[PDB]
């Protein structure tokens, strides 16, 4: 049902991963390598965030299922890209997505004969493993993403321009940096984002005229006791990684 | 070695039994769970060629009949693999359909079965159409009927999702869809945005398929269509569908001038009750803005005139206990 693939946080413990010697922390990474080499994948083959995101979305799912020590990121990331953009409707030709997958993985090396069986191979290669993405996903592909509610839930507190930006930027690094796709719905997550930016902002959102707090309007299951801990380690991964604070911060 | 997967059984838990139908993109077996009998059936996801890894129509349909779960609707159970490597759709079986029964001359429906029929059969597109789904490829063949007599709609290999077209961009769908006999003329004039209307068309010919047990329209090609229609609904003309000039096929396809509108007349002889001819004939309108819609269709007193629609069990079971497909 609707809960298949969300997790408990001892679930997430004793991933796949984990039973084949990976540490937490370890582990942890090797998504956000995946996530960034999607990134980077996705914007030179000029796709949308929102496929960029399902394919990060299936990505996730996926190493709940199997395992990094089987899969390599670097080798699962371009079959899942391929594959949500073609979920997404913006399919990406197999050669062109090899091509700039080896471009990003490889700076220095130059593109195989594409006549050659080296070539021929990993072709075969990435056509198989969207097949066993494709089964191990259970064939379930559709996604939503807290970007459809962070711009009604950012519309619903009438945000500024900026904290609605600045929302944003905390959803999609949700996404990158934080399992938090595995474990919380996408309206969950949209709050979140929101309360993190304001907190950031130092934007106060007013209580209502009744004395409800914004984010009952969203998801009732919402304590603003839980949202202190997400936001919490939101931000310090976010703190911990390079530059990335730097683009919403306030240098006036 | 072997990978996990606990989300995509084999389908190997199914035993193949009779191949029942062999449309276009579709190798649709029985089939029966080793286990506990449940018949199925199993749609084989055609590879020709795909050489573009899994195909995205596919993958279309395979969203949709995810979307749509309803009682007129045919049911996706789940997707199985085979471990070059097979995927296949598994529907729930269901024993007849439409077109096997009314050719087989051992069946007869009375008016009040008919009544339910078209009533399951509207009931289910307004559903898909709520859901911004067409279904591009209504003939009786795709009609299903299971032993408990209950109508659903199958096959939407060739559907698509539809959107609202404003901000001053028509639409680009495709335009070479549906059938030959069962296809509209918005279509075979080469329009690119059409809609809904288009299924209610198909579901026109099914009608008059219930009475005249055979396809109403048949055409060698899209020219001896379209005038073959314009023998029954009249002549297409800017006064009888607004218009219908800016099409560059209008006259540039050399169409018939002279026709006057002969639909319930031509058949009066098949069906008698006047409400079904009125609903046949509001059904089969040339100008698809003009073409009654899922919604007004059931309200038809068609649907509410004394031989009240039937349930269909009784006649199913009497009637044979076999299951009828080419």
């Amino acid at each position: 049902n609707n809960k298949r693939w969300y997790f408990t946080r001892e679930q997430l413990e004793n991933s796949p991963s984990r039973r084949f010697g990976v540490d937490p922390d370890k582990e942890l990474s090797y998504r956000q390598q995946a996530a960034n080499l999607l990134q980077d994948m996705g914007q030179r083959l000029n796709v949308s965030q929102l496929t960029i995101n399902t394919a990060i979305v299936y990505m996730h799912r996926f190493y709940m299922i199997q395992s990094f020590t089987r899969f390599p990121g670097n080798s699962v990331a371009p079959a899942a890209l391929f594959l949500a953009a073609k979920v997404e409707g913006q399919p990406k030709k197999l050669e062109h997505v090899i091509k700039v997958a080896h471009t990003c993985l490889h700076p220095q090396e130059s593109l195989p004969d594409t006549r050659s069986e080296a070539y021929l191979q990993q072709v075969q290669d990435l056509v198989i493993l969207e097949s066993i993405i494709l089964q191990t996903l259970g064939f379930e592909l559709t996604i939503d993403h807290p970007h459809t509610h962070v711009v009604k839930c950012t519309q619903l507190v009438r945000a500024s321009k900026d904290l609605a930006q600045t929302s944003y930027f905390m959803a999609t690094n949700s996404l990158h940096l934080t399992t938090f796709s595995l474990q919380y719905t996408p309206p969950v997550v949209a709050c979140v984002c929101i309360h993190l930016a304001c907190k950031w902002s130092n934007w106060e959102i007013p209580v209502s005229t009744d004395g409800k707090h914004w984010w009952e309007y969203v998801d009732a299951t919402v304590t603003l006791e839980l949202l202190d801990e997400l936001t919490h380690e939101l931000l310090q991964i976010l703190e911990k990684t390079p530059n990335r604070l730097k683009r919403i911060w306030n240098w006036r | 070695d072997s990978v996990e997967c606990p989300f995509c059984d084999e389908v190997s838990k199914y035993e193949k039994l009779a191949k029942i139908g062999q449309g276009t993109f579709g190798e649709v077996f029985k089939a029966r769970h080793r286990k506990t009998g449940q018949k199925v059936a199993l749609k084989k996801v055609l590879m020709e060629n795909e050489k573009e890894g899994f195909p995205i129509t596919a993958l279309r349909e395979i969203k949709i009949l995810q979307l749509l779960k309803h009682e007129n609707v045919v049911n996706l159970i789940e997707i199985c693999r085979t471990k070059k490597g097979s995927i296949y759709l598994v529907f729930d079986f269901c024993e007849h359909d439409l077109a096997g029964l009314l050719s087989n001359v051992l069946v007869k429906f009375t008016l009040s079965e008919i009544k339910r029929v078209m009533q399951m059969l509207l009931n289910g597109l307004y559903y898909i159409h709520r859901n911004k789904i067409l279904h591009r490829d209504m003939k009786a063949a795709n009609v299903l009927i299971t032993r408990d007599g209950v109508l659903k709609l199958a096959d939407f290999g060739l559907a698509r999702a539809f959107s609202l077209a404003k901000n001053s961009q028509p639409n680009r769908y495709t335009n070479r869809v549906v059938t030959l006999w069962y296809r509209p003329p918005e279509l075979l004039l080469g329009e690119r945005d059409y809609g809904p209307p288009i299924d209610l068309w198909g579901a026109g010919c099914i009608m008059a398929e219930m009475w005249t047990r055979s396809p109403i329209m048949q055409g060698n090609t899209e020219q001896h269509q379209l005038a073959l229609i314009s023998q029954l609904c009249g002549s297409i003309t800017p006064e009888v569908w607004p218009n219908v000039d800016n099409y560059e096929l209008y006259e540039k396809l050399e169409l018939v001038k002279g026709q006057k509108r002969k639909v319930k007349d031509r058949l009066k002889a098949y069906v008698r009750d006047p409400y079904a001819l009125d609903l046949i004939d509001k059904l089969l309108v040339l100008d698809p803005a003009q073409r009654i819609d899922s919604d007004d269709a059931l309200n038809h007193d068609f649907f509410w005139s004394d031989p009240m629609p039937s349930d269909l069990k009784g006649m199913l079971s009497t009637h044979l206990t076999s299951m009828f497909e080419y």
